[PDB]
DNA sequence: AAAACGAGGGCCAGTGCCGTA
DNA sequence: AGCGATACGGCACTGGCCCTCGTTTT
C-alpha cells in the first residue's frame, strides 16, 4: 500500500491523491495513464488472443451502450444476446459456439449518487443442455488458468463454487489484495430464460443443431473485469524478509508489460553519428516491441536513477548504445529480472527481444 | 466343526494322519508360547455342488487340465524343434503384406503365413513410431517377410488403424509364436487387439530363459563388470537377458552383429529404404538366433519346469488384454496439462527466487551469504582481436522546431545502421552463454542456440543441489552442504577437537551470519548436536549423524517441514507447498514417457461385436479401442511378470497426478471387469511351510496360527493385528512384517519403524526387542549355543557337529533356509527349480535371502499360475463369454461381461478354493482352514481399480466422468452356482 | 446500392430491414456490426495507432470518461485529453511540443421522438507553439490525406478541403466521394489556447511549456477522425456478374479460407486442423470451412468467400494426403493455383508484408 | 606467409537418490 | 556364517572422447 508512489511518478495512474481502494474498485477513477491504458491494452490483447483467436466458434460482437428507448449499459451480455440469429446464421446453426467482447460498462453507485464506469471483457458461450455444467468447469479451469499465469505468484488467484437463488450453478474468480480477496471474474450458466424472453413468438429460430438433433441453446456467460485484473497484476508485480538488500522494482509479465525495451545513449556526448539510434528505433516498432527513447534528457545523472526510473516502469531490458558500439558494434543490455550488464549486437537484439517475447508466451 | 476349522469337501475320504505326539508337542508349545484362548467363531460353512472332479486327486486334475490346455501349443514347439531349416532367399522382396521364400527363396506373394507354428520378430520405426514397418518369420516349411505399407512417399496420418501385421487365420490347433521379447511383437498383431479370440498363444525365449538359467539384479551388476571366495563359478553357466547374449549361452556359436547405426532407433524413414536389404538381414539373423535358442531352451525347460501348470500358466499369462477408450486420450491431454502447469509455478517461483539473489553479486557482497559463496560468481567479457589501426584512442572518439522535409533520413539512419550490422559479425564465432551473469546462473540457463529455449533461468529444481541451498534454512541453523551427503537426517561422552586457520588462497568463509541466524531462529561442534540441530564452522565431518546415506535432497520430509524444524525462508508457507507440489508431480515425472508413448489401437465398428452395438451406449461418436499391455511372461524371481508401466503404475491417490492411470481400463459396453486380490498369500505360504513342517494341522504353529485366525472384514488380521499395536495401519505394519521374514536386520527394522511411527528412539528400540523374539534364538571361539548342554569344555573335538544350524521358537526360517541347503532342485509344490548361477551347486551362495525370497514367491508365482489354469478350465467349461486376463503379480482381474459377472465371480471363488486345496495336499493334509479357503474381496465394475469406491486427482470428479461404481463381495455371489441357469 | 445487401448476407453489419438505409448508416443509429466488421474497424484502428505510433517523437494514449464528471454523455474527444495535458506535462519532461491520441466511442444526438447515436472516432490533440502551429496543422494534414490514400484502392476518391473562421485561425477537412454525395470523414482544426485556458483559470503557471529556453502557453490542434466512416469508405471502395469486394490486404478482417474436397473424412479435418493452427501462429486470420457441413458447390463457395473479402482460397483435396499440394485460389486475379501445403505460410506473410509501402 | 598446441562445449556412458508397484 | 526381496524407470552429476576456434608460428 505503498507503490502508489511509483504509480505516479510513473504514470500508470492518475497523479491525483484521491484513488483510495474505493474510487479504483467502483471505476470512478479520473483514469488510467499511459502506461496503465497500455498495461490494460496488452492485458486485453492478451485476452482476445487466449479466448477468441485460437479457439474457433469464437466471433466478435459489436453491442451498443444504450437502448434506442438517462442510463446506460450495466452488462454486455444482453447486446451479445440480441446478434444470436445472426450469429447463428455464420455458424450455420452448429452450438456450442461464443461471442465476445471487450467493452466498458457503466455501474451506477450510491458513494456513502455517481456513475463509476470500468472495462469489462465478457464471453457468452451458447452450449448444448447436455454438455452446459461440462463447459462451465471447462472455462472455469481455462479462464482461471489464464488469470494465474502472467503472475509472480498465482497462489493469489482462487474460484469459488456457487449456485444462484434458483440453483443455477456458477463461479467467481478472486484475487487476494493486501486487504483481502476481491472479485475479478464470474462465471454463471443462464438456463436459456433470457433467450426464450427475448424470442416469445418463434423458438423455431433459436433451435441449434446439437448433433443428430435441434435443441434450445443454454447460455453460459463468463464476465471479467480487465481493470480490477490491471490492478491485480499491478500489485502481483510489486514485492519479504532477510533479504538484507532491497530495491523498487514491479515484476510484470513481459507480454502484457507496457513498455518492452529502453533505448538510451552512453558516453556521451558524441556527435553526431547518433542517427543509429532512430534507425535501432523504427526497426525495433516495425517488429511491434515497444521502446522508450533516452534521447533528450536532462539526466546527465547516475545510471543508478534511471536504472531505477525504468524498473519502475517494470521495463524488460535496457540498451546501451555508446560509441564503442559505434566502433565495431555491440551494445549494452541491462535486463529487470537480473540486474546484469550484458554485450550483444544489433540485428541479434533485435531477434533476442522478438524471441524473448514469442518464449514468454509460451511455457 | 471340525479339527479347530474345516469345511465340508469331497477331495479324499482319509485322511487322518493323526500324529498323537506330533500335536502333543504343538499343543504344549503353542501352551507355553502361549496361545490357548481360542475365539470360538465359526466361519458360515457353505454347501454347494463342486464341478465335476476327473480323478484321482487334484494334483492329476490340475495336471490333466494345463496338459490338454497346452497340448496343441506343445505340439506346435515340436514342430518347431524338428524343424529342418531352408537357407535364408539371397535378396529380400519389396512388396506389401507377407512373401513366402519357399524353393530357392523365391517371391510369392501372400496375405497371411498359413503355419501352425513360428518365430517372430517385428520391427518398427520410432522415428514416427509406433507402427511396423519390417517384418520376419520362420517356419518349418519355409520363410516369411512381411512388409508394411510404408512403401509409398506420402503424408500419413497416424492414428493407429489396424495396420499392424495380420497372423491370425480365418475360420469361415491352431497357432503359437515364438519370439525373444515375443510380447512386444505380439502388439503389433492385427487380431490380437479384438474382443473376443484368442486362439493363438505366444512363448518367450527371454522369459524362457529367465525361468531356465536367470540371474538377479545384484548378479547382472557384477556380472558385465567382467570386462566372495567363489562367487565367480556361476559366471560362465548364466547370462543377461539380452538376445546375443542369451544365444551366446545356450547356443554358443559365432557372435551375432548388431546394428552399429541402430537405423530403427537413432534415424527416419528415409535412410531406411535405403538400407533395406540389410536391415531386413539383420532382422533374419535375429528370428534365427531366436529360433535356434528356442529349440535348445524347451527341452530345458520341459526338464526344469516338468510340471504342465507352469506352462500353461505362462501361456494365459502372456495374453494380456487392456481395452480402453476417448477417456484414455482425455486423460493424457488433462493430467499433462495439470503437470505442465504445477511445473510451470514450480519453476517460476524457483527462478524468481535465482533472479533476485543474482544481484548481491556487485560488490563482492556474495561473501556474507552463508548460503550463496561456494559457487562461481565469475564475470566474464570475451573476447576481441586487433584489426584496426593506428596510434589514436577510440575510447574517447534544446533547440525546438517543426521539420519534416527530410522524409528520407530514416531510410539513411536506416542504411547507415544495417551497413554498420554486417560489419561487426566477423569480429566473433562461436555465440557462447551470457558471460556477464555469473558461473552458476549460467549453468542454471538453457543455450541460445537451442530449439527449445525458454526466458529467463530455466532447468530449475526440485531436484536439484543448488536451488535447495539457496532458499531453505537449515534444521534449527542456518548453512547446508554436499560433499558425500547432504543435510543429515533420515535415511559414555563423546568429544571431537576444533580449529581454525588461515593460509591463502581458498575461499572465504562465513560463519557469523549463521550464528547471528541461529540468534534470529530462538528469537521467538558442541554441544546442541544430539536432539537440537546447529552447524560448526570448517572441519566437515558428521559428529552426530543417524543416517549412514544421506539425502539430497529432502522431498519426503512433509510432517518434518509442517512441524516447525525444519522451514524455509523466505518464506512463510512456500517451502511446505513447494514439497507438497513436488509430491504431486513426483509419479507424473518419471512416468509420463512411459503413459504417452503408451500405444493403443481403436478397432472400428465393422470389426467390433456387433451385441455391443446393440447395447444403449455408442458412445455419442466415441472411439472404442484397446493396448496389450506387452508383459515379459517371467522375470526373476520367481518368474514373475515384468513390465514397463502397467507393473509400476500408481494406485489412486488424491495427491498424485496421474493417479487415474489404473482407472482408465474401462471395460468396453456390455462387457465389465470381475477380479480379485488374494489376501494373504506369502504370509499363509511361509506358515503352511511351518506348519507341514512342524506336524500335519495347520495350526500346530506358532505362527502359523495366527495368519488364518484374523478376517479382514469387520475384524483384524495379522497384519492389522501388528498394526494395532501401535503400529500403523496398514502397509507399513505389511512392509514390517515381509520385511522381517527376509532378514529383520535390527538397524533396517529399527529406522524402519521409526520412520513409520514417529516417535523417540529409545521406546521404538524396546518394542523391536520384544519383536525380536520370533527369530531368537538360532544356533575353538563361537555363539554360545551349540547341539551340546552347555559351551564349555576342555580339548573337545567336535568338528562334525558344526554343520547344523536354525532358529528355534516362533518361526519357522529353519524350512526356508531347509530348502535352501539343499544342491538339488530345491521345488515346492509345485515345483521348478531355477537358475544355475544361485543353485548352491558350485555356488559359494552367499545369496541367502534372495533364495528364501525365491522359495516363498514362488509358492506365489506358482499359486498365480494355477489360478490362471483354473480359472481357464471353467470358463471355456461353461458358457462365460470373456476369458481374457489381466494379472499384478498378488491381483488378477478378468474381462467378463455384464450378464456373466456373478458366475465369474464364483468361478474366482471355486479357483481360490482349489488352489489353496493343491498347497494343502502338496504337504498334507488336503484338509484347509476356514478363513482362508475363499476370496473375502471381489471387485465388480466397469474400470479396474484398488476399493470399490474410488476418488481421484486430475479429473476431480470420477463419476462426474462418465463412470459407475463397484460392489464388495461378498457372500451374496455364493447364491450363484456355475450353472447357467440362474437367478 | 447492391452493396448493402451483400453486407448483410456476409455479416459485415447488423440484422436490419428498415434501418439498413445509407442515412441511418451515416447517422449514429445502429443496428451495429457484424464480426467482419467488427474485424474491419479493428484492423482500421491498428492501423491508425501505427500511422501515429511511428511519429517522432512521442504520442501518449489516453482514455477518457463517457459520461459527465459532475453528473451528460461526451460530444468531441477532447476535453478527455486536454484533462490529462499537466499530468502528461511531467513524462514529457516539459521539453517539446507533443500529442495525445486516444480512440473512443463517442455520442451525437439524431433526430416522433429524437433518437442517440454512437460513432467510434479516433482523435489526437497535438499541443505546438503558436509560431509553429500552422505548419505542423499542414504537416498533420499531409500525413493523414497519405494515411488514406495508402489503403484506398484511389486516391482520386479522398478530398481535402481548407477552411477558416473567428474562433479557429485555420482549418482543414478530410472528405470522400461516394460519389452519392461527398461526405466528412475527417476534420483537422487550429484551436488557441482558449480552450484550454477555460479550465485551467488560473494560475496558468502550469499550462506553458518550455521551448528552447521559453515559457509559451501552447496552441492546440485538434484531430478526429471517423472510423465508421472510414469503414464505409473503404467498402464502397472495395466494391467491384462478378461481386466481389477488394479490401486491402492489410485492412481485410478475414485474409484466407481453407476447405476440403475429397468426402468427408477425418484426415482432411487433421490437416485442414494442422494448417489452422499454423496459419493461427504467425497471425493470419483464417476462415474455417471445412466444418463444413456438406461443401456444396465451389463457384458459390468462392463468390462467398469474394464477397467476404478473403484474400485466397484454399482447398486439401485427397491429393494434399500424398503429395502435400493444395489449391490455391487468389481474389484479385482469381486465378486456380497449385502449391505445396508446407509453403502457404511464408507465402501470406511474405504476400502481407509486400503490401507495405508508401 | 604456414605448422602446432591448448581451451571450450557437446555427445557419450556411468553412478548416486529417488519414484512406483 | 549375514542380509529385505523381485522389479520398473526417472533426473542430477561427471570424466572422457571429439570437433571447432583461436593463440600462437615458416
Ligand atoms: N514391500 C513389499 N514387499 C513384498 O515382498 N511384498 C510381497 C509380499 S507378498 C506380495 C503381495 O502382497 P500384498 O498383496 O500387497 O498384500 P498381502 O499381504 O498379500 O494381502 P493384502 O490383503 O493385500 O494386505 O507382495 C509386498 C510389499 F508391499
Ligand atoms: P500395489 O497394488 O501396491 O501392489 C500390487 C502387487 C502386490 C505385489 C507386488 N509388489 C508391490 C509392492 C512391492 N514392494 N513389491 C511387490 O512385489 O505388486
Ligand atoms: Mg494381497
Ligand atoms: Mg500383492
Amino acid at each position: 500500500a505503498l507503490l502508489e508512489i511509483c504509480q505516479r511518478r510513473h504514470f500508470l495512474s492518475g497523479s491525483k491523491q484521491q484513488l483510495s481502494r474505493d474510487s479504483l474498485l467502483s471505476g470512478c477513477h479520473p483514469g488510467f495513464g499511459p502506461l496503465g491504458v497500455e498495461l490494460r491494452k496488452n492485458l486485453a490483447a492478451e485476452w482476445w488472443t487466449s479466448v477468441v483467436v485460437f479457439r474457433e466458434q469464437v466471433f466478435p460482437v459489436d453491442a451498443l451502450h444504450h437502448k434506442p428507448g438517462r442510463k446506460l449499459r450495466e452488462n454486455l451480455l444482453h447486446g451479445a444476446l440480441e446478434h444470436y440469429v445472426n450469429c447463428l446464421d455464420l455458424v450455420n446453426k452448429r452450438l456450442p459456439y461464443g461471442l465476445a467482447q471487450i467493452g466498458v460498462c457503466f455501474h451506477p453507485v450510491f458513494d456513502t449518487k455517481s456513475i463509476g464506469e470500468k472495462t469489462e471483457a465478457s464471453l457468452v458461450w451458447f452450449t448444448p443442455p447436455r454438455t452446459s455444467n461440462q463447459w462451465l468447469d471447462f472455462w472455469l479451469r481455462h479462464r482461471l488458468q489464464w488469470w494465474r499465469k502472467f503472475a509472480m505468484s498465482p497462489s493469489n488467484f482462487s474460484s469459488s463454487d456457487c449456485q444462484d437463488e434458483e440453483g443455477r450453478k456458477g463461479n467467481k474468480l478472486y484475487y487476494n489484495f493486501p486487504w483481502g480477496k476481491e472479485l475479478i471474474e464470474t462465471l454463471w450458466n443462464l438456463g436459456d430464460h433470457e433467450l426464450l424472453h427475448m424470442y416469445p413468438g418463434n423458438v423455431s429460430k433459436l433451435h441449434g443443431r446439437d448433433g443428430r438433433k435441434n435443441v434450445v441453446p443454454c447460455v453460459l456467460s463468463v464476465n471479467g473485469d480487465l481493470d480490477r485484473g490491471m490492478l491485480a497484476y499491478l500489485y502481483d508485480s510489486f514485492q519479504t524478509r532477510k533479504k538484507n538488500l532491497h530495491r523498487k522494482v514491479l515484476k510484470l509479465h513481459p507480454c502484457l508489460a507496457p513498455i518492452k525495451v529502453a533505448l538510451d545513449v552512453g558516453r556521451g556526448p558524441t556527435l553526431e553519428l547518433r542517427q543509429v539510434c532512430q534507425g535501432l528505433f523504427n526497426e525495433l516498432l516495425e517488429n511491434g516491441i515497444s521502446v522508450w527513447p533516452g534521447y533528450l534528457e536532462t539526466m546527465q545523472s547516475s545510471l543508478e536513477q534511471l536504472y531505477s526510473k525504468y524498473d519502475e516502469m517494470s521495463i524488460l531490458f535496457t540498451v546501451l548504445v555508446t560509441e564503442t558500439t559505434l566502433e565495431n558494434g555491440l551494445i549494452h543490455l541491462r535486463s529487470r529480472d537480473t540486474t546484469m550488464k550484458e554485450m550483444m549486437h544489433i540485428s541479434k537484439l533485435k531477434d533476442f527481444l522478438i524471441k524473448y517475447i514469442s518464449s514468454a508466451k509460451n511455457v | 466343526m471340525l479339527s479347530r476349522g474345516l469345511h465340508e469337501q469331497i477331495f479324499g475320504q482319509g485322511g487322518e494322519m493323526p500324529g498323537e505326539a506330533a500335536v502333543r508337542r504343538s499343543v504344549e508349545h503353542l501352551q507355553k508360547h502361549g496361545l490357548w484362548g481360542q475365539p470360538a467363531v465359526p466361519l458360515p460353512d457353505v454347501e454347494l455342488r463342486l464341478p465335476p472332479l476327473y480323478g484321482d486327486n487334484l494334483d492329476q486334475h490340475f495336471r490333466l487340465l494345463a496338459q490338454k490346455q497346452s497340448l496343441p501349443y506343445l505340439e506346435a514347439a515340436n514342430l518347431l524343434l524338428q524343424a529342418q531349416l531352408p537357407p535364408k532367399p539371397p535378396a529380400w522382396a519389396w512388396a506389401e503384406g507377407w512373401t513366402r521364400y519357399g524353393p530357392e527363396g523365391e517371391a510369392v506373394p501372400v496375405a497371411i503365413p498359413e503355419e501352425r507354428a513360428l518365430v517372430f520378430d517385428v520391427e518398427v520405426c520410432l522415428a514416427e513410431g509406433t507402427c511396423p514397418t519390417l517384418a520376419v518369420a520362420i517356419s518349418p516349411s519355409a520363410w516369411y517377410s512381411w512388409c508394411s505399407q510404408r512403401l509409398v512417399e506420402e503424408r500419413y496420418s497416424w492414428t493407429s488403424q489396424l495396420s499392424p501385421a495380420d497372423l491370425i487365420p480365418l475360420e469361415v490347433q491352431e497357432q503359437l509364436v515364438v519370439g525373444h521379447n515375443v510380447s512386444f511383437d505380439r502388439a503389433h498383431i492385427r487380431e490380437q487387439y479384438l474382443i473376443q479370440g484368442s486362439r493363438m498363444r505366444f512363448l518367450d525365449t527371454m522369459s524362457m530363459h529367465m525361468a531356465i538359467s536367470g540371474l538377479s539384479s545384484f548378479q547382472r551388476s557384477l556380472w558385465i563388470a567382467a570386462k566372495a571366495i567363489s562367487s565367480w563359478d556361476w559366471l560362465d553357466i548364466s547370462s543377461v537377458n539380452s538376445l546375443a547374449e542369451v544365444h551366446r549361452l545356450y547356443v554358443g556359436g559365432p557372435p551375432l552383429e548388431k546394428e552399429p547405426r541402430e537405423l530403427f532407433v537413432k534415424g527416419t524413414m528415409k535412410d531406411i529404404r535405403e538400407n533395406f536389404q540389410d536391415l531386413m538381414q539383420y532382422c533374419a539373423q535375429d528370428v534365427w538366433a531366436t529360433h535356434e535358442v528356442f529349440q535348445q531352451q524347451l527341452p530345458l525347460f520341459l526338464e526344469r519346469c516338468p510340471h504342465p501348470v507352469t506352462l500353461a500358466g505362462m501361456l494365459e499369462m502372456g495374453v494380456s488384454y487392456l481395452p480402453v477408450n476417448q477417456n484414455w486420450e482425455r486423460y493424457l491431454a488433462e493430467a499433462q496439462g495439470t503437470y505442465e502447469e504445477l511445473q510451470r509455478e514450480m519453476k517460476k517461483s524457483l527462478m524468481d527466487l535465482a533472479n533476485d539473489a543474482c544481484q548481491l553479486l556487485s560488490g563482492e557482497r556474495y561473501k556474507e551469504d552463508p548460503w550463496l559463496w561456494d559457487l562461481e560468481w565469475d564475470l566474464q567479457e570475451f573476447k576481441q582481436k586487433k584489426a584496426k589501426k593506428v596510434k589514436k584512442e577510440p575510447a574517447t572518439a534544446l533547440g525546438p522546431c517543426s521539420e519534416e522535409e527530410e522524409f528520407q533520413q530514416d531510410v539513411m539512419a536506416r542504411a547507415c545502421l544495417q551497413k554498420l550490422k554486417g560489419t561487426t559479425e566477423l569480429l566473433p564465432k562461436r555465440p557462447q552463454h551470457l558471460p556477464g551473469h555469473p558461473g552458476w546462473y549460467r549453468k542454471l540457463c538453457p543455450r541460445l542456440d537451442d530449439p527449445a529455449w525458454t526466458p529467463g533461468p530455466s532447468l530449475l529444481s526440485l531436484q536439484m543441489r543448488v536451488t535447495p541451498k539457496l532458499m531453505a534454512l537449515t534444521w534449527d541453523g542456518f548453512p547446508l552442504h554436499y560433499s558425500e551427503r547432504h543435510g543429515w537426517g533420515y535415511l559414555n561422552l563423546a568429544k571431537l577437537p576444533t580449529g581454525t586457520t588461515l593460509e591463502s588462497a581458498g575461499v572465504v568463509c562465513p560463519y557469523r551470519a549463521i550464528e547471528s541466524l541461529y540468534r534470529k531462529h530462538c528469537l521467538e561442534p558442541y554441544n546442541d548436536v544430539d536432539i537440537p540441530g546447529c552447524w560448526f564452522f570448517k572441519l566437515p565431518h558428521k559428529d552426530g549423524n543417524s543416517c549412514n546415506v544421506g539425502s539430497p535432497f529432502a522431498k519426503d520430509f512433509l510432517p518434518k517441514m509442517e512441524d516447525g524444524t525444519l522451514q524455509a525462508g523466505p518464506g512463510g508457507a512456500s517451502g511446505p507447498r513447494a514439497l507438497e507440489i513436488n509430491k504431486m508431480i513426483s509419479f507424473w515425472r518419471n512416468a509420463h514417457k512411459r503413459i504417452s508413448s503408451q500405444m493403443v489401437v481403436w478397432l472400428p465398428r465393422s470389426a467390433l461385436p456387433r451385441a455391443v452395438i446393440r447395447h444403449p451406449d455408442y458412445d455419442e461418436e466415441g472411439l472404442y479401442g484397446a493396448i496389450l499391455p506387452q508383459v515379459v511372461t517371467a522375470g526373476t524371481i520367481t518368474r514373475r511378470a515384468v513390465e514397463p508401466t502397467w507393473l509400476t503404475a500408481s494406485n489412486a491417490r488424491p495427491d498424485r497426478v496421474g493417479s487415474e492411470l489404473k482407472a482408465m481400463v474401462q471395460a468396453p459396453p456390455g462387457y465389465t471387469l470381475v477380479g480379485a486380490d488374494v489376501d494373504s498369500q506369502e504370509l499363509w505360504i511361509a506358515a503352511v511351510l511351518g506348519d507341514a513342517h512342524f506336524a500335519g494341522m495347520h495350526g500346530c504353529t506358532a505362527f502359523g496360527w495366527m495368519t488364518l485366525q484374523g478376517r479382514k472384514s469387520r475384524g483384524t488380521d495379522l497384519h492389522s493385528k501388528t498394526a494395532t499395536t501401535v503400529g500403523i495401519s496398514r502397509e507399513h505394519a505389511k512392509i514390517f512384517n515381509y520385511g522381517r521374514i527376509y532378514g529383520a536386520g535390527q538397524p533396517f527394522a529399527e529406522r524402519l519403524l521409526m520412520q513409520f511411527n514417529h516417535r523417540l528412539t529409545q521406546q521404538e528400540a524396546a518394542e523391536k526387542a520384544q519383536q525380536m523374539y520370533a527369530a531368537t534364538k538360532g544356533l575353538l571361539r563361537k555363539v554360545q549355543r551349540e547341539t551340546a548342554r552347555k559351551s564349555q569344555w576342555k580339548k573337545w573335538e567336535v568338528v562334525a557337529e558344526r554343520a547344523w544350524k536354525g532358529g528355534t521358537e516362533s518361526e519357522m526360517f529353519n524350512k526356508l533356509e531347509s530348502i535352501a541347503t539343499s544342491d538339488i532342485p530345491r521345488t515346492p509344490v509345485l515345483g521348478c527349480c531355477i537358475s544355475r548361477a544361485l543353485e548352491p551347486s558350485a555356488v559359494q551362495e552367499e545369496f541367502m535371502t534372495s533364495r528364501v525370497n525365491w522359495v516363498v514367491q514362488s509358492s506365489a508365482v506358482d499359486y498365480l499360475h494355477l489360478m490362471l489354469v483354473a480359472m481357464k478350465w471353467l470358463f471355456e467349461e461353461f458358457a462365460i463369454d470373456g476369458r481374457f486376463c489381466i494379472s499384478i503379480h498378488d491381483e488378477v482381474r478378468y474381462l467378463v461381461r455384464e450378464e456373466d459377472r456373478y458366475r465369474a465371480a464364483l468361478a474366482l471363488q471355486i479357483t481360490n478354493l482349489l488352489t489353496r486345496c493343491m498347497f494343502a495336499y502338496k504337504l498334507g493334509l488336503n484338509d484347509l482352514p476356514q478363513s482362508v479357503a475363499f476370496f473375502s474381496a471381489v471387485d465388480i465394475d466397469r474400470c479396474l481399480r484398488k476399493e470399490v469406491t474410488m476418488d481421484c486427482k486430475t479429473p476431480s470428479n470420477p463419476t462426474g466422468m462418465e463412470r459407475r461404481y463397484g460392489i464388495p463381495q461378498g457372500e451374496a455371489l455364493d447364491i450363484y452356482q456355475i450353472i447357467e441357469l440362474t437367478k
